[PDB]
């Protein structure tokens, strides 16, 4: 797609700047991101198996660092957006992230509907009929 | 003293398929004492020794970290040892894993042709290397090169050029005559750390 | 897969339920949802277009009418649950709703972490160079 | 009075290509009136005037309607006319689309067999349904039937059974001389009503 390897490199270079205060303090061996983890990558529920761990570290990992150890709060920080910013261009670049992706079809409609205030209401029901025309189109495509 | 000194420090220095662990002696150390080296595979918790004594500062641990390019990495580890008596373990400071392999380039081929230099890369090819496990087989996308060529006869200053392939071609101005070359690999995805290459000339 | 094409008629006669009351109410005659909508949900984006549109009538369309015509109220409810019933059977097949599946790999690995306590912030900071080949190894997956 | 009477009701009375549109009279109707009907395609504000004047109590849409099963339905309307007057529009209270049409099967066939009898559920093929538009093609999925049979000689009474196909095997006691069948056709996902059919015997 645009400048991926880059935005990796940015994430490894941010990494190496706390890689020695980390690896120093875990004095436990074993492996936590399990290959399972990886095949769960490598199959359908890959996209969303990447966004759990993505949202994982940048809010129960990252948070509890940052405000655990201040010293390198900042350069935990610094590393965290690398990753903020690495989301944003993975689904930018379809492909990728999708499942963070919202269906620009719904947004203009839920605009639509507030746009017909207390009068959308009843067209929404009204059409719902339409709906599960959709939900059972899309299906059939399966 | 009462027991043996630790090895202040342990640390890896790898190049492609030549892993090798690194340590700084204690202090006052006698000939009779060694050290004993001991592996640690990331996803195991067991360690494994390699060495029970080496009258090194240094020990090659490729034969059995021949796994580094498709696993998670090692830990490594150090002890003195001098008769019945040693010292406490060092482990190096951090994981050791494919991210500490310091990148090089196997030689570098000159051609003349029709009016420029023809440069072809040749690529690590360390013998103990596993016969799948090839450099553009572990470092398949953004192989990068840094390159300084240097005019001979002339001073010892270089032209800096960055390529995005194996081979590269440098247009020729006549009036010199002879180059030398030297290069620097990279990969754009990774920080790995690059080795100049030795002088190359034609 | 299992049995959805009862799911659908459940869903069906819960509408005709209400459609009287409804499509009586609606003078205007426009199309809310466009086939644009029915587009995304052939394409790509359609897992996420659909469950943008369940959780638009679950959460706006619906209660915002339970609570403004009492009459049709469990009606509208009973239509509601139908919906989630749905839903439920959808991504219990894969195929249909996986942008709503939740990585397994990813709960084994946030429950070791949380059985790691404080322990289990470094584990996760010193093997976020591991995360990084993962995210590398998916992308190349593309 | 003053101005005229609006139809009372408007409904939609549909098999598979065969879209009737009804309506009940006004009171105290003059030789003289008649109705107007004007349709209303679901996605375009803005109605067609079918027929200027109607003297029925009903009027076929079909020609009108043809693309109901790929489309998200019509509105339909009707008012009083009798001369220069005319009456408020009526529409229909709901918006007429595929859920509104009552399955119905074109016929069937027995067949004496082995020792059992054989039925052949033959689907509707209106004249006017465009070629690519099949019943199949419609209702590809979940087509069933609910079967009817009853013995001859003897009293009023049916057998209920239900086929998952356009073609059922009903195994024969013997002693029983001749069948009669009718059949009900339904769609599993949908909750259209369906037409039984008429008496069919070998």
């Amino acid at each position: 797609c645009d400048n991926f390897p880059q935005m990796l490199r940015d994430l490894r270079d941010a990494f190496s700047r706390v890689k020695t205060f980390f690896q120093t303090k875990d004095e436990v061996d074993n492996l936590l991101l399990k290959e399972s983890l990886l095949e769960d990558f490598k199959g359908y529920l890959g996209c969303q198996a990447l966004s759990e761990m993505i949202q994982f570290y940048l809010e129960e990992v990252m948070p509890q660092a940052e405000n655990q150890d201040p010293e390198i709060k900042d350069h935990v920080n610094s590393l965290g957006e690398n990753l903020k910013t690495l989301r944003l261009r993975l689904r930018r670049c379809h492909r990728f992230l999708p499942c963070e992706n919202k269906s620009k079809a719904v947004e203009q409609i839920k605009n639509a509907f507030n746009k017909l205030q207390e009068k959308g209401i009843y067209k929404a029901m009204s059409e719902f009929d339409i709906f599960i025309n959709y939900i059972e189109a899309y299906m059939t495509i399966k | 003293g009462t027991e043996l000194p630790s090895p202040p420090s342990v640390w890896f220095e790898a190049e492609f398929f030549h892993h090798i662990l690194h340590w700084t002696p204690i202090p006052q150390q006698s000939e009779s004492t060694c050290y004993e080296v001991a592996l640690l595979r990331y996803g195991i918790e067991s360690w494994n020794s390699i060495s029970q004594c080496s009258q090194t500062l240094s020990y090659d641990l490729t034969a059995v970290t021949l796994d580094l390019y498709h696993s998670n990495g090692y830990r490594a580890r150090v002890r003195a040892v001098d008769g019945s008596r040693h010292s406490q373990w060092t482990v190096t400071n951090t994981r050791f894993s494919v991210d500490e392999v310091t990148l090089t380039v196997g030689s570098v081929n000159l051609e003349i042709h029709n009016g420029f230099i023809l440069g072809k890369i040749q690529l690590p090819r360390p013998k103990m290397a596993p016969a799948q496990d090839t450099y553009e087989s572990i470092f398949s996308h953004f192989r990068e090169y840094e390159i300084a060529i240097r005019k001979v006869p002339g001073q010892f200053t270089f032209t800096h050029k960055k390529v995005k392939h194996e081979q590269f071609s440098l247009l020729t101005s006549g009036e010199v005559g002879e180059f030398c070359v030297q290069v620097k690999p990279s990969v754009a995805s990774r920080s790995n750390k690059g080795m100049w290459s030795k002088e190359e000339c034609i």
